[PDB]
RNA sequence: AGGACCGAACCGACUAAUGUUGAAAAAUUAGCGGAUGACUUGUGGCUGGGGGUGAAAGGCCAAUCAAACCGGGAGAUAGCU
RNA sequence: GCUCGCCGGAAGACCAAGGGUUCCUGUCCAACGUUAAUCGGGGCAGGGUGAGUCGACCCCUAAGGCGAGGCCGAAAGGCGUAGUCGAUGGGAAACAGGUUAAUAUUCCUGUACUUGGUGUUACUGCGAAGGGGGGACGGAGAAGGCUAUGUUGGCCGGGCGACGGUUGUCCCGGUUUAAGCGUGUAGGCUGGUUUUCCAGGCAAAUCCGGAAAAUCAAGGCUGAGGCGUGAUGACGAGGCACUACGGUGCUGAAGCAACAAAUGCCCUGCUUCCAGGAAAAGCCUCUAAGCAUCAGGUAACAUCAAAUCGUACCCCAAACCGACACAGGUGGUCAGGUAGAGAAUACCAAGGCGCUUGAGAGAACUCGGGUGAAGGAACUAGGCAAAAUGGUGCCGUAACUUCGGGAGAAGGCACGCUGAUAUGUAGGUGAGGUCCCUCGCGGAUGGAGCUGAAAUCAGUCGAAGAUACCAGCUGGCUGCAACUGUUUAUUAAAAACACAGCACUGUGCAAACACGAAAGUGGACGUAUACGGUGUGACGCCUGCCCGGUGCCGGAAGGUUAAUU
RNA sequence: AAUUCCUUGUCGGGUAAGUUCCGACCUGCACGAAUGGCGUAAUGAUGGCCAGGCUGUCUCCACCCGAGACUCAGUGAAAUU
RNA sequence: UGAGCCUGUUUGAUGUUCUAACGUUGACCCGUAAUCCGGGUUGCGGACAGUGUCUGGUGGGUAGUUUGACUGGGGCGGUCU
């Protein structure tokens, strides 16, 4: 039986990562708001 | 010519074609051509905007030449060639210079002919002249409605415009829906009609054959939910109520022309 | 030649038995339909919630859909247990 | 270590995605491994990934994204020109042998190839953000020539058999060699060269396009395979001595021919059909501004350079997606023998495994299977389940029909082994020799050698010769939908949806219509033989009466009515 | 009759015996002409009925071959109260 | 041509002609190496079309809501001073 997660690095960092959240204003309060928690990890870049 | 298929299979039991044994076996001319992507029926939204479209064969465009604004220098016709975009076949030209360009194909138009334009031209089919100089009482083709823009009346297959009267500085037209029309004197047309006058007797015969031109199924209204559209719901087969339109307008009678700018060029509708 | 015929790989899901604190939160065994076409498959891209897509079943939108998920108004109101 | 069993179009070998030390060596058995454990993908320490030719980085673009000025919008923001990113696509170059406990087209041996910088010689019209060619393109079908590959002979080395025979028409093993360089074959396409002229290619042209003459008819391009060289080399059964059982040093015989044959190559080719089958760069050519003593260009030599990153291990899986060491899911490549039409099925080769709790016993009952007296649907809501037919060749076959069908209708007969026709036939392949030639990968003849179905006639064994696996039950009368297709992922696959055909109505192009507070975009680079909405649903014969009610279309003389005054 | 309450209407054929099936009658509770009427060869994992062959479905069950259940050594759950 | 006003007065309406506001998804030139944008020259329409404020009509396309009690269970029937 096929499943949810398929994995693929170039979707995942085209779709969830620094420079993306960094293009529009609302990826910018995301950010915003992990640093205020204090979060170690600030997105999904490896 | 048409020819019917022999019932050799369900799907070919109600084939008609139309075969035209003079078209060309080959490769269309190359400087002509260009790239030609499908829409889906999409735009810059992203929406579907014009519903039954997608898929179908890959499609080259021709450069056809709607214009005709060289004057002086005979043509002859050199192939008929089969054109993907149109319901009209098309013709190549070379001229006495040296240049070759595409036009379409009035109705006996075989190669080692000539042809031109201008205003110093013969009176037979093919040849291009401002409407100014041609008798009144003539069937046409490909006429402009502002001088130097380009033809956009009568282009399909099998299809003209007749001159009527003439006066002052506009001519008027009687046009294929019924409808009777004011232009200009300056524009241009040429003579005769268009060919493929055939081109309505064929059928199709089976849904793959509609699949392959890009048409995707129909649903009717009447076999959805209320949520859908105004027609949807009932327990067995109802309808009780008016037809309309998927976003509630009615169909069946109603008119929905709205243009007071163009009012004055209209000298009579359709019936 | 064919939305032609029989039949493996490939795509499906008509019948029966097992299983039901299962090997499996939809499977196994024996049979079953299509199989050159309106066919099937890999890699990318587009459509955002009273909105999308829909050969139309109130179908699908991350094991959740007669209006998704997350955080706020918020200690909503409860002549009821 | 010996014997037994299973897979083998996979349960064998290898790439990409995903994972990240799981890889090799030494040591340990507390926790983990559904049992013990000296064992482990477990704990601890050390070791291991070598590139001008493999990939990435690099040059060019498709769908799409962003977007200086610009056009719109209460703000936030939306769309787009010039540009700049974005592969799943196009663009230079390497082979065979040897080696490690773990790397190999990377290290060693032998023999190659591609692109740039600098210097010396010889000749010399160079130069782009521009003009042209090329790259450059669909579905099906057919048969001609080849190779990978296999079988049998010849040759070489060994053998003479645990129980009757085995010096022969006997048994086992081997018989391998690349890239590069030279030759232009089977076969495909195309007339060559000189001269004059011209409303075309945003300006120029010696280039492309068009027109008119003389002249010779054989030039030009592409192209699998084979042959020679690479190779007096490398590999190869066995032999010569010490064993830490992991090797070292030496040596090394044979290394030919015939037949059969791909889904691979010639082939991006050839023949047909309509639904008419990408773009840019690398490459070849022509010139403008500009330069002419120079600079640049063409060829032969010499020499320098080719940087940085990946490279271990797993891939029908115990290492990826499923909470598990889970009977599930996961793209691409390789394709041996006998029987067979076959990539089905049965038994084997190369290789890999016996699935991480065992020992006994032989009660009821449950699960998966084999056989059964006489009867043969009497069972049950219902022949649900089980039983049954099953191949090839030749005879033979009804009502009805849209003349294609129904049809494999239905029902029959033959089928093993041995000998003769013929010490191996009809057919395929094809050497020596004899002639010829424009001289070579040439033409005519000639048949040695090899391979090889189907039929008839006569004998013979069993109860049974399509003997195993594999492999349609058949017919008669009716409802529904014309047909192939689609649908409720997870209790409904249908008479439900769609479909080709028919009718009504709207739309004259800045079209009707749809997404948008707007700019804009689709409909369409289409033009009434076209486009949107609605109902019916192949085909044959047809489709009657009603305009009072509710809608839609046309009318203008009357009555009634808003803001404003 | 995918439409008919009274209804297993009445007549005929098929069975020893037929509320289902096939052909007719017209008394249409409450068919009817593009939310189409009547027919129709071929096709359908579609609804209804009748035959040949075949059988453990059945009268009515018997024996045999494997996997559990049972005894011994190791490890070792759950609902509920 | 309707009311004022002595062939002159301003406004009312109706019809024909004109260009200068306004439109151009017609042709050529420049910014420019550009099928957006702007400036220029020339045709075609022309006080019409179109936009802002006020105002009558249509409007299940969309939204917020209502649709009573007694009762030998509820509904139908009946009742509520």
């Amino acid at each position: 039986m096929k499943r949810t997660f398929q994995p693929s690095v170039l979707k995942r960092n085209r779709s969830h990562g620094f420079r993306a959240r960094m293009a529009t204003k609302n990826g910018r309060q995301v950010l915003a708001r992990r640093r205020a928690k204090g979060r170690a990890r600030l997105t999904v870049s490896k | 010519a048409v020819v019917k298929c022999k019932p050799t299979s369900p799907g070919r039991r109600h084939v008609v074609k139309v075969v035209n044994p003079e078209l060309h076996k080959g490769k269309p001319f190359a400087p002509l051509l260009e790239k030609n992507s499908k829409s889906g029926g999409r735009n810059n939204n992203g929406r579907i905007t014009t519903r039954h479209i997608g898929g179908g064969h890959k499609q080259a465009y021709r450069i056809v030449d709607f214009k005709r604004n060289k004057d002086g220098i005979p043509a002859v016709v050199e192939r008929l060639e089969y054109d993907p975009n149109r319901s009209a076949n098309i013709a190549l030209v070379l001229y006495k210079d040296g240049e070759r360009r595409y036009i379409l194909a009035p109705k006996g138009l075989k190669a080692g002919d000539q042809i031109q334009s201008g205003v110093d031209a013969a009176i037979k089919p093919g040849n291009t002249l401002p409407m100014r100089n041609i008798p009144v009482g003539s069937t046409v083709h490909n006429v402009e409605m502002k001088p130097g823009k380009g033809g956009q009346l009568a282009r399909s297959a099998g299809t003209y415009v007749q001159i009527v009267a003439r006066d002052g500085a506009y001519v008027t037209l009687r046009l294929r829906s019924g409808e009777m029309r004011k232009v200009e004197a300056d524009c241009r047309a040429t003579l005769g009609e268009v060919g493929n006058a055939e081109h309505m007797l064929r059928v199709l015969g089976k849904a793959g054959a509609a699949r392959w031109r890009g048409v995707r199924p129909t649903v009717r209204g009447t076999a959805m939910n209320p949520v859908d559209h105004p027609h949807g719901g009932g327990e067995g087969r109802n309808f009780g109520k008016h037809p309309v339109t998927p976003w509630g307008v009615q169909t069946k009678g109603k008119k929905t022309r709205s243009n007071k700018r163009t009012d004055k060029f209209i000298v009579r509708r359709r019936s």
